[PDB]
């Protein structure tokens, strides 16, 4: 099953992420709506 | 067909296939990205998204473009 905003711990430093922040594109998501292509 | 692929450019080095494909899966079901090579074996500095579905083409760019990878802003691009 799909898990918006849940990442590897080499994407989190990759997007600069610490530890219990969101990452920037969950920003994004939750205005966009539920993406596409993993909807069931 | 190229209705299901995405230009993804201005990748830091350190950016790898990989690493691509579990941010754009964010996106939609990604089928697979390349990050092609040239003659002499040197990976280029972008790379080429393929979805399972076009509709998550589209979505993609809105969700990640400018998004930074090590402190450089991914620049997507249509393909079609
Ligand atoms: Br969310
Ligand atoms: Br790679
Ligand atoms: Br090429
Ligand atoms: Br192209
Ligand atoms: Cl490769
Ligand atoms: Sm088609
Ligand atoms: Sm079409
Ligand atoms: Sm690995």
């Amino acid at each position: 099953r799909f898990k918006p905003g849940v990442i590897s711990e080499e994407l989190q430093d990759a997007l600069g992420v610490t530890d219990k922040s969101l990452p920037p594109f969950i920003y994004r998501m939750r205005q966009l709506g539920y993406p596409p292509g993993w909807l069931k | 067909e190229a209705d299901r692929t995405l230009f993804v450019g201005n990748l830091e080095t350190k950016v790898t296939e990989e690493l691509l494909f579990e941010l754009f899966h964010q996106a939609g079901p990604v089928i697979k990205v390349k990050i092609p090579k040239d003659k002499d074996g040197k990976p280029k500095q972008f790379a080429f998204v393929n979805f399972k579905h076009e509709v998550s083409v589209p979505y993609a760019m809105n969700l990640l473009n400018g998004i930074k990878l090590y402190g450089r802003p991914i620049k997507i691009q249509f393909r079609s």
